[PDB]
Formats: structure tokens, C-alpha cells, sequence
């Protein structure tokens, strides 16, 4: 009858019950007709299977009449059909066990461990919401620093599902790119997690930033790291940057503004191994608001030309859309409008405005 | 089929300090001096034996004897609280006086009450849960001793003409196989004095038993002759020791005056078998050991008794039965493993109350 | 040919201890690094090292009923640039 799923390494339980809620003779058998365990009164006698050591049952639950089967430290090789044996009728429970592991920069591979004959589908969404669908093996080719939180993989068989969580960290000074999209006034955060080996090397670094204007070829702070202690050498007057003292490199902008925009370079050198470390960083800033009649949404920073800006209420259609960096509506309609800076597939920056007149 | 109570009837003494004589005097009647066995005609009755409710009564009439005989010093027993699931399950200990009392079984007879009758098969094989034809009615069963033991059924009745095996269902390796012998295999267990050495570093806990090898091989030679009749197909009878568990199951366990002998039975089941022997070629030294912290057979929970007697502990027993399990499976490559089992005392009395049934 | 540990699994656990086993890659392993941290907070990771010849590892000092993530790296000495540092990662939870 019943079907039970399980997470690799978890503990699950196949509950069997009969009519008489007391101590009476019962046992468990697998597909191969091997005794799983036996009982002499209250005490438990061990079954001949190789899972005898790992698998177990609750002696305490004999009062209610329930005859549970417990499998601590579930392995892939446990998926099977099990039979509860009271002489009047046998209840069978079919069991499939899955497991999730991550093999192998800018790309990672995920391998899903599956039992035989299974026909499963595997969704996995990022912390930022990126929805990735796949089969037995999933490959994440292109990663950016923003997509470095906790990823959630939901595995589905025919109708029944099991949920797995796995953390993903993207190394800063590898080829992976860093980009941050903020509307004006939101504080900006940059994190540059380094590989565990380089934490004890010690070194010094700085960040240079360039805005829209060619005047600011270089700027921004300079800092020294020894042991797991981050100490700044010099800080720019215009941004009130806050860098975290603790070892994970944490850098904060109090709030995002258009002048604080443009590509930047972060360079870390270290006397230990003497290898020049570079890092690319971008910040894109949106301002969307209506002054008097006019309604305006514009974006500042280094944006690919391909992407598109639109002003639209999701109820109606886009009142104006152009491939330019600035979009403006004249004598605009009443409603809950939106400004969307967007790629082909997905939206990069969404702002929700509401006009009153 | 009735579900009544049966009054016991044993030949007591009412004068000695023997425990069973004290219990039998307060709740048992004297034995019937003139029994009558009316032989029925051409009748057939489906004598099921594993669903017999009469054995469920004897087991509850013996537990009431052990609570009047061997009072434990510390009776640690579990006790849970009705809380769904951290279930509150705290132990509840009881401290009682522990006087070393005498201990010896006495044959009792379960008799039918007023208005009911007890049937009895008389076939020399009987097969267990199969219908026989020589059904005769009686009013009281034969001599039944309340001996509590594991892996080897002690003192009791022997088979009629041939060693028969009984099991609720074969080939399912869960039900124990009761083997009844047709010849009394003796056993003597002693420790005279000579070992007053209490500890070793900061022996009285040692005893031994002997089995007549020249006599025991005959009875074992007939058991394999019957087991191969059930599996005569490239498979092989291979005995072995226990597969582990509690110390009252891994080894033999019987009692003699509060001495809870835990006899290691590995030099008795180690031999592999075929139509020929693999033992040797008189006095098989069955190493035993008196214990003090036991696991009760009358429910879950440990116990702790008083230290053993100074000396001269003798057990001139018999061996009438044998409890054997079976190890089957898909890895069974033409073999037959019969490890010693037992522990369920209901199975100890089903080997004795198989001939009867209470009918109205 | 990849040089990444495979077949990582939890052999046995206690509310305070994990005992894990993996399988060695193809190339010579100079040492295996065990990096484990609770779910979400990468920053609170703890890492230790065992020599390239041992196949299992004990992990002590764990909290009951807690999700943890376990990553095992392998570093191969014999190849300076022919091969790199790989890792396999799974998750588990103490009772």
C-alpha cells in the first residue's frame, strides 16, 4: 500500500499496526524474504540481515500495538519493499531513498544519488530565487557572487517529494564576477570570501573605483590583514565605508547613490606567496519616482547595452520601454506603476511606485 | 473452545521450607488418586497448539510463584508516562529483603473446572497443529514441572517412540523449532567447595557441568536424521553457537537454589554435520558461572539477588527437549544453520501442553 | 582525470560526534582537509587535517538536533599544476 521516501543519513520509520494493542507475535521481512528482526517478549533479538546493526525497532511502542521499523543512518542501498508480518494480514511498504551531494571558480556540479528504477525530477532554487530544473545530475556553469547563499533542492518522484538544502559559496578572487543592483537609498554590501588556505598567509590590499566621470580614475580605501584581523590603512571621505574587523571580508556602503557607481577593481597582494590578486566589482543604481506631473526612472552605472528599461503597471502594459539608460513618462496615468531594468529572461531591478492623483 | 481458568493439583508436603511446597499448599489441591481417561471413538479434532489459550494461563500462574519465591534485592523495572512523541520513562526500583531459600520444582497437574473437559491426543507423532485421531478425554493433565530454562528444556516428559520436531511454520526462520527427545540425556552440574577465592584483584563464581558424549551423540544423530528429512536437497545441517544478544539467551540458564547458572554451550553446538560425525574419535566440561545481576524473564527489567551459597551445589538434571532456531535467507548456499534459541517461556510450556485442549 | 573525493557519507553519528567515510580519488593524496560548518553560516566553519593515507574521520564537539554541512578536500602533492584541490560536500544532522 504505502510509499515512504527518506533523506540519505536521516532516520525514518515504517509504522505497522494490527488489531490487538498488546504484546503478540509479529516480525518484519524484506523483499528477499530475510528476517529483519525477531522478538522474545519485551526484549529484542537481532535479525540476520546486514542492516541489523544499523536498523532497529522501538520496544517501548509495544503497548499501543504499533510495530514500527526504524532505520537510523539511511543509505541508498536500503530502498526496498518491506512486509509487516502478523499472520492475519501483511502490510507492505515500499521505500525509495535519495541523497544529494556536490562534486567539483565559476562552476560547480551537483550529483543526486538515486535508487534503482527510480524516475525522479529535481528542482533547485538559489537564494536569490534562480530556478534551475534538472534530472539526476545538475550543473551550475555560470555563477556570480550574489548567488552564494543557501540553495534549496526539492526532489520529486511520481507524486511524492523530499526537500534538501545545500550551501553554496562563490570564491571572490576567482574568475567569478561581482555585481550589485540597488535602488537609491538602500545600503550596499560587498563580501569577498577567500579560500580557507589563504586566511593565514597575511597581506595588504586596496580597492580603486571609477565613476562615470574620467576624473576619478582611482579612489577608495587601503587596508592590511594579519592573522584573521582586518585593519584599514586609509578610507575615502565621500563614502563612509565600513569594513568588518572579522576575517570574512565585509564592506558596506551606508546607502546607494548615483555618484557611487561604476566599475571598480579590488587588488589584494600578500607577502607570503607573492601572487597578484585581482577582483572585478560593479554597482548599478536605480532611481524611480514622480515629481509633479513628470514620472521618471533612470539607472546609473556600468550596464550591458542589451538590457531594457520599462515603466509599466503589471495590470496594464508597458507605457514606455526603451533600450536606453533613462526612461520618463509625461502626464502619467494614475495607478501602481513599476520600473523594471531587465534581461531577456529575468528582471534585474524591480521598483514599485504608486502615483496618487 | 473455552477460555476458563484451571485449578492446579499437585502433590505437596505442607511441612518443609521448600518454596514450591509452600506455594502448592496455599493454592493447589491434592492430586486425583483415581484418574479416568475415557477413550473416544473415531473422532478427529484440529488440535492447534500455537493458539492455545491454556498455556497463556500457566505462564501467569508461574509469574505469581516467582514473586513469592525469589524476592529480589533491587527490582529495577521500567515505567513510562502517557506523553506523546521525549516520553517520560523513569525507572521504579523496589528494595526487599533477600533470604536465600530452598528451590526445587514439583510436578503440577492442571485440571478442568466444573462443567468443562480436557481433550488429549494420543498419536505418537501428533505433528503439532495437525488433527490426530486417537483423541481421548481426561480431567487433569500429566506431571508438569515448572522448570524455567533456556536453550535446553530440562526435567519433563519424553517422546513416545521417536524424536519429533515441532514448529508453528518452517522455512520462515522466525518461529522456534521445538525438538522433543525420546531418550533422557543426563547432565550433572556441581561446585563442591574448593574455590572460596572471592576476588582476584582490587573462584566462587565458577561451576561446571558434564554431558555423556557417548550417549549425547546418539540423540543428536537422530535429530539430524529428522532435520534432513525436511531439507534433503544439496543443503547441509550445520550447527553453531548463538548469534549474540542478552546473556540469558547466548548461554544456557537454569536455577538450583538461587544459583543462576549461565553455562557456556559453545562446546556442544560447534560441530558441522552431514551423515557422518565431526565431534571426536565422555565428560564434556560445560563451563558455567553464577551470576548476580540478571534480566527477568517475567517482563522487562533487571534484578539483583543475594550472593551465592558457600558450597555443595548439585543439579542432577535430565534433558528432554531442545529449542533451536533457523538461519535462512538468499545467502543460504545449501546450508542449514540451527542456532540455540529460546527465552520465550511460553514456548517452554507449549512443548509440554501440546497434547491438551479445553473444550466445553 | 579528476582528483576529487567521492562516495562521501556518514558512517555513524551521536548527538555530539560524526564519523564520516569517503573514497580516495585517482591521484596520490598528500592530505585530506575536513571543513564543516552549520547550515547557512559559512563564517563559523571549523577545519582540520588528516594525512593522505586515512579513509575516515571523526568529528567531535557537535550540538544535538543540528544541521551541519561537511566538505572534504583532497590536496595532491605530486602534481603542482597537472592537478588541483577538489572537494566533495554533503549535509547531515545530529540528533
Amino acid at each position: 500500500k504505502k510509499v515512504v521516501l527518506g533523506k540519505k543519513g536521516d532516520t525514518v520509520e515504517l509504522t505497522c499496526t494490527a488489531s490487538q494493542k498488546k504484546s503478540i507475535q509479529f516480525h518484519w521481512k524484506n523483499s528477499n524474504q530475510i528476517k529483519i528482526l525477531g522478538n522474545q517478549g519485551s526484549f529484542l533479538t537481532k535479525g540476520p540481515s546486514k542492516l541489523n546493526d544499523r536498523a532497529d525497532s522501538r520496544r517501548s511502542l509495544w503497548d499501543q500495538g504499533n510495530f514500527p521499523l526504524i532505520i537510523k543512518n539511511l543509505k541508498i542501498e536500503d530502498s526496498d519493499t518491506y512486509i509487516c508480518e502478523v499472520e492475519d494480514q501483511k502490510e507492505e511498504v515500499q521505500l525509495l531513498v535519495f541523497g544529494l551531494t556536490a562534486n567539483s571558480g565559476q562552476s560547480l556540479t551537483l550529483t543526486l544519488e538515486s535508487p534503482p528504477g527510480s524516475s525522479p525530477s529535481v528542482q533547485c532554487r538559489s537564494p536569490r530565487g534562480k530556478n534551475i530544473q534538472g534530472g539526476k545530475t545538475l550543473s551550475v556553469s555560470q555563477l556570480e557572487l550574489q548567488d552564494s547563499g543557501t540553495w534549496t533542492c526539492t526532489v520529486l518522484q511520481n507524486q511524492k517529494k523530499v526537500e534538501f538544502k545545500i550551501d553554496i559559496v562563490v570564491l571572490a578572487f576567482q574568475k567569478a564576477s561581482s555585481i550589485v543592483y540597488k535602488k537609491e537609498g538602500e545600503q550596499v554590501e560587498f563580501s569577498f570570501p577567500l579560500a580557507f588556505t589563504v586566511e593565514k598567509l597575511t597581506g595588504s590590499g586596496e580597492l580603486w573605483w571609477q565613476a562615470e566621470r574620467a576624473s576619478s580614475s582611482k579612489s577608495w580605501i587601503t587596508f592590511d590583514l594579519k592573522n584573521k584581523e582586518v585593519s584599514v590603512k586609509r578610507v575615502t571621505q565621500d563614502p563612509k565605508l565600513q569594513m568588518g574587523k572579522k576575517l570574512p571580508l565585509h564592506l558596506t556602503l551606508p546607502q546607494a547613490l548615483p555618484q557611487y557607481a561604476g566599475s571598480g577593481n579590488l587588488t589584494l597582494a600578500l607577502e607570503a606567496k607573492t601572487g597578484k590578486l585581482h577582483q572585478e566589482v560593479n554597482l548599478v543604481v536605480m532611481r524611480a519616482t514622480q515629481l509633479q506631473k513628470n514620472l521618471t526612472c533612470e539607472v546609473w552605472g556600468p550596464t550591458s547595452p542589451k538590457l531594457m528599461l520599462s515603466l509599466k503597471l503589471e495590470n496594464k502594459e508597458a507605457k514606455v520601454s526603451k533600450r536606453e539608460k533613462a526612461v520618463w513618462v509625461l502626464n502619467p496615468e494614475a495607478g501602481m506603476w513599476q520600473c523594471l531594468l531587465s534581461d531577456s529572461g529575468q528582471v534585474l531591478l524591480e521598483s514599485n511606485i504608486k502615483v496618487l492623483p | 473452545d473455552a477460555e476458563t481458568t484451571l485449578f492446579c493439583a499437585s502433590d505437596a508436603k505442607a511441612y518443609e521450607t521448600e518454596k514450591h511446597n509452600v506455594w502448592a499448599t496455599h493454592a493447589c489441591v491434592p492430586t486425583d488418586p483415581n484418574p479416568q481417561e475415557i477413550h473416544l471413538e473415531n473422532v478427529t479434532e484440529e488440535f492447534n497448539m500455537w493458539k492455545n489459550n491454556m498455556v497463556e494461563q500457566m505462564h501467569t500462574d508461574i509469574i505469581s510463584l516467582w514473586d513469592q519465591s525469589l524476592k529480589p534485592c533491587v527490582k529495577l523495572t521500567p515505567l513510562c508516562v502517557t506523553l506523546n512523541c521525549l516520553i517520560n520513562c523513569n525507572t521504579s526500583a523496589i528494595t526487599q529483603a533477600c533470604p536465600k531459600v530452598s528451590f526445587e520444582p514439583i510436578p503440577i497437574h492442571y485440571c478442568a473446572p466444573a462443567g468443562f473437559a480436557i481433550l488429549k491426543c494420543k498419536d505418537k507423532k501428533f505433528n503439532g497443529t495437525g488433527p490426530c485421531p486417537s483423541v481421548s478425554t481426561v480431567q487433569c493433565t500429566h506431571g508438569i514441572k515448572p522448570v524455567v530454562s533456556t536453550q535446553l528444556l530440562l526435567n519433563g516428559s519424553l517422546a513416545e517412540e521417536e524424536v519429533m520436531i515441532r514448529s508453528e511454520n518452517i522455512t520462515n526462520n522466525a518461529k522456534n523449532i521445538l525438538v522433543q527427545f525420546n531418550t533422557p540425556v543426563q547432565i550433572n552440574c556441581t561446585r563442591p567447595n574448593n574455590n572460596t577465592r572471592k576476588s582476584i584483584r582490587i573462584d566462587i563464581r565458577q561451576a561446571h557441568c558434564n554431558v555423556s558424549k557417548a550417549t549425547w551423540n546418539e540423540t543428536l544423530g537422530k535429530v539430524v536424521k529428522q532435520l534432513r528429512k525436511h531439507f534433503g536437497n544439496n543443503t547441509i545441517i550445520r550447527f553453531a553457537n548463538s548469534s549474540g544478544g542478552d546473556l540469558e539467551v547466548t548461554t544456557h540458564s537454569f536455577n538450583c537454589g538461587g544459583e543462576f547458572f549461565y553455562c557456556n554451550t559453545s562446546g556442544l553446538f560447534n560441530s558441522t554435520w552431514i551423515s557422518n560425525t565431526s565431534v571426536q574419535g565422555d565428560s564434556i566440561t560445560l563451563p558455567c558461572r553464577i551470576k548476580q545481576i540478571i534480566n527477568m524473564w517475567q517482563r522487562i527489567g533487571q534484578a539483583m539477588y543475594a550472593p551465592p551459597i558457600q558450597g555443595v551445589i548439585r543439579c542432577v538434571s535430565n534433558i528432554t527437549g531442545l529449542i533451536l532456531t533457523r538461519d535462512g535467507g538468499s545467502t543460504n548456499s545449501t546450508t542449514e544453520t540451527f542456532r540455540p534459541g529460546g527465552g520465550d517461556m511460553r514456548d517452554n510450556w507449549r512443548s509440554e501442553l501440546y497434547k491438551y485442549k479445553v473444550v466445553k | 582525470v579528476s582528483d576529487v573525493p567521492r562516495d562521501l557519507e556518514v558512517v555513524a553519528a551521536t548527538p555530539t560526534s560524526l564519523l564520516i567515510s569517503w573514497d580516495a580519488p585517482a591521484v596520490t593524496v598528500h592530505s585530506y582537509h575536513i571543513q564543516y560548518w552549520p547550515l547557512g553560516s559559512y563564517q563559523r566553519y571549523q577545519v582540520f587535517s588528516v594525512p593522505g593515507s586515512k579513509s575516515t574521520a571523526t568529528i567531535s564537539g557537535l550540538k544535538p538536533g543540528v544541521e551541519y554541512q561537511i566538505r572534504v578536500y583532497a590536496e595532491t602533492g605530486g602534481a603542482d599544476s597537472d592537478q588541483s584541490m577538489g572537494w566533495i560536500q554533503i549535509g547531515y544532522r545530529t540528533e
